[PDB]
RNA sequence: GCUUGAGUCUCGUAGAGGGGGGUAGAAUUCCAGGUGUAGCGGUGAAAUGCGUAGAGAUCUGGAGGAAUACCGGUGGCGAAGGCGGCCCCCUGGACGAAGACUGACGCUCAGGUGCGAAAGCGUGGGGAGCAAACAGGAUUAGAUACCCUGGUAGUCCACGCCGUAAACGAUGUCGACUUGGAGGUUGUGCCCUUGAGGCGUGGCUUCCGGAGCUAACGCGUUAAGUCGACCGCCUGGGGAGUACGGCCGCAAGGUUAAAACUCAAAUGAAUUGACGGGGGCCCGCACAAGCGGUGGAGCAUGUGGUUUAAUUCGAUGCAACGCG
RNA sequence: GUUCCCGGGCCUUGUACACACCGUAACAAGGUAACCGUAGGGGAACCUGCGGUUGGAUCACCUCCU
């Protein structure tokens, strides 16, 4: 709002994993505050969907996010008068703020289970390339290419 | 006017056509004549022309900004 | 090579040049500081780090 | 046909209108491409735009004649004069001179009027 | 009688200064011929018109007609108006170095005379472009109005008539006097024009300022500053810079130039607000990226309307509707 | 991040306004700048052509060379 050059504040890091990106997952993929709730459900998935990859609880993670972690983002930011799109290469930290918005739009959508099961098959959708979360992110690079001819 | 470069261009090069007149004379016999316009115009062009360089002179002595 | 730091590029003569009169002494530019003094006293001119 | 090398290709741009007309330096013309001819009826016909896809419609109906190494023939600096010869050097054409053959009046006679 | 006033000659320069005629070249309308396409043109948009009877477009040859991009400079000439290729002849006006003289021969005005952009018209020719009256299609409730395509008058060459203007740097004219700077334009004298200059003098013109004037803005050696000489104009606005009459005109009118009545102001300079589909910057979750809702559903509450024996009154854009 | 959108402030430009924004021809550039002179015309304002002047408005943005 007309001042901030402020990046990122601090979040209390996975009580298991090393890795906060797992951290903010857990703070979009809850809801009326109960993140307790919502963390025990993670965890039953992040298993079941790295137990249906083939690898790890972290890398199973990272290598199905980069399926899911678009580059640009098209913003409205004009030079004339006309409405184009700007192929807006995106900062790192809102790339996953990207991602892990559509797998937790996935987590609500697609009448499976119970959501750690439901989240467990769409981002396995994610490491196998297939599913609404990883489709998305295919529909925004589409919005790229045809605008880029406007620098 | 006849831009020719035997090779290293990769461009059209068209810089000394407007470096001419290109809309030089264009908007000189495009329209309606109208004898006296140029006069006035370029009486208030003159006037704004004397200002620049009264704003070198508005530059030079102080400006302890 | 500055005046602000040193001194007048010439006798009594601003960087800039806000002071091309070998009248003015010691009226520096208010930009930059530079005290009008003899160009040819910059032989003697001691700076520091 | 003409067996011609040197398509001289007219490139006049009125004011809401670029026609361009290749033709020989004989004066045998070959044909022509126009941003109006092409669609774009309004103020699209004053973009060069227009003028891009005039420089396309002109890059064709020589394919039956082969002019390579052309000479661009500039007068009427309104719509076109700019994406329209860089069109033509982006069409595939090896242009040996781009030529503004302008012969000015000295305003001898009278003409139209516009906007007033 | 004498000279600082007026004026001319010897020796020179520059110029959209005027005048008669002739000529060069491009573009445009159009004509003939070869090629060739289905669009050209125009506007915010549409449309009249042209088109297989081949337009627009390209090259060559060419006859009328008017006018000179670039050189172009709040530059030049002139009483003013007004006026931009070149050449031949004619020629007015302005200015300067160094001398020679009559010796104030100087200034201006009622009646009077001359110039007079452009336009109206008469006459021998003309018509490319634009384009009064007017026609078609639209904007529109309407078009005789912005626009486009046609088109009579006019525009041009030569002779005249009515003899008019914002004919306005609005600054009447001859002349003398009054600290400077940036300059521009055209000559000249002096010093080695070694050199792109230094020191003075006249004409025209632009900006900032002192003296002084002034309501103020500002003019400021070209004055609205200081005087003398000559003429015209004004007594609040409108009526009206008009009718009619003298004089003049083939026509359109022109010059000199009022009254009755009514109103109690007309006008100019200079400032702060109101508003701006004018410019710049900044602030708030206004927006960009997300989360939850009213509206579809349930409960409680409220207002208008309706009805009733009565269903109080008030607020009733944002700021009324769980408010009293 | 201020270039989009609603409201607000400061500086600034402009006004025959201060009683304060049948047809629009002037006052913002009134989205067609104004007035004088002349001929003609239309219910009528005024318009069209020609000559002049400032008693007119912004010279702010978007692409290229040091």
């Amino acid at each position: 709002p007309r001042r901030r050059v402020i990046g990122q504040r601090k979040i209390l890091p996975d009580p298991k994993f090393g890795s906060e990106l797992l951290a903010k997952f857990v703070n979009i993929l809850m809801v009326d505050g109960k993140k307790s709730t919502a963390e025990s459900i993670v965890y039953s998935a992040l298993e079941t969907l790295a137990q249906r990859s083939g690898k790890s609880e972290l890398e199973a993670f990272e290598v199905a996010l980069e399926n899911v972690r678009p580059t640009v983002e098209v913003k409205s930011r004009r030079v004339g008068g006309s409405t184009y799109q700007v192929p807006v290469e995106v900062r790192p930290v809102r790339r996953n703020a990207l991602a892990m918005r559509w797998i937790v739009e996935a987590a609500r959508k697609r009448g499976d289970k119970s959501m750690a099961l439901r989240l467990a098959n769409e981002l396995s959708d994610a490491a196998e390339n297939k599913g609404t979360a990883v489709k998305k992110r295919e529909d925004v690079h589409r919005m790229a290419e045809a605008n880029k001819a406007f620098a | 006017i006849k831009v020719r470069e035997n090779e290293p261009f990769d461009v059209a090069l068209r810089r000394f056509k407007r470096s001419c007149e290109k809309a030089g004379v264009l908007a000189e016999v495009r329209r309606r004549e109208f004898y006296e316009k140029p006069t006035t115009e370029r009486k208030r062009a003159k006037a704004s022309a004397v200002k620049r360089h009264a704003k070198k002179l508005a530059r030079e002595n102080a400006r302890r900004t | 090579f500055c005046a602000r730091i040193f001194g007048p590029v010439k006798d009594y003569e601003c960087l800039c040049g806000k002071y091309k009169r070998l009248k003015h002494r010691g009226v520096i530019c208010e930009k930059c500081g530079v005290e009008v003094t003899q160009t040819k006293v910059r032989r003697e001119r001691m700076g520091h780090i | 046909r003409k067996q011609v090398s040197d398509g001289v290709a007219h490139i006049h741009a009125s004011f809401n209108n670029t026609i361009v007309t290749i033709t020989d330096r004989q004066g045998n013309a070959l044909g022509w491409a126009t941003a109006g001819g092409s669609g774009f009826r309004g103020s699209r016909k004053s973009t060069p735009f227009a003028a891009q896809v005039a420089a396309e419609r002109c890059a064709d109906a020589v394919k039956e004649y082969g002019i390579k190494n052309l000479e661009v023939m500039v007068k009427g600096p309104g719509p076109g004069r700019e994406s329209t010869i860089r069109a033509l050097n982006a069409a595939g054409f090896r242009i040996t001179n781009i030529t503004d053959v302008t012969p000015i009046p000295h305003n001898g006679c009278r003409p139209p009027k516009k906007r007033r």
